[PDB]
């Protein structure tokens, strides 16, 4: 599961 | 093909222009956004550009192979961030716009 661009 | 020229024409001219399209004109820059773990989560990375330039230089041998890279593009979003992050909402929008305008593309 990606850190994610917010 | 005609299916081809109308996925050109009609369905990446609509993209690529809508207000949510910026964050995936280009590949997905992991050094640029800070994204460490971008590539090993997301193995077929796909974007607009990459897309666009496939339709312009006649690299497409039938309209379900352009079809699965739009598809690629949005399911490597939806995979990689977090379900609240901004993104997913304006993937959700453009995948939208996909779906409605291939509802209407030619049969051949």
């Amino acid at each position: 599961s990606g850190r994610g661009k917010g | 093909t005609n299916q081809l020229q109308y996925l050109h024409k009609v369905v990446m001219k609509a993209l690529w222009k809508h207000q949510f399209a910026w964050p995936f004109r280009q590949p997905v820059d992991a050094v640029k956004l800070g994204l460490p773990d971008y590539h090993k989560i997301i193995k077929q990375p796909m974007d607009m550009g990459t897309i666009k330039r496939r339709l312009e230089n006649n690299y497409y041998w039938a309209a379900s192979e352009c079809m699965q890279d739009f598809n690629t593009m949005f399911t490597n979003c939806y995979i990689y961030n977090k379900p609240t992050d901004d993104i997913v909402l304006m993937a959700q929008t453009l995948e939208k716009i996909f779906l409605q305008k291939v509802a209407s593309m030619p049969q051949e």
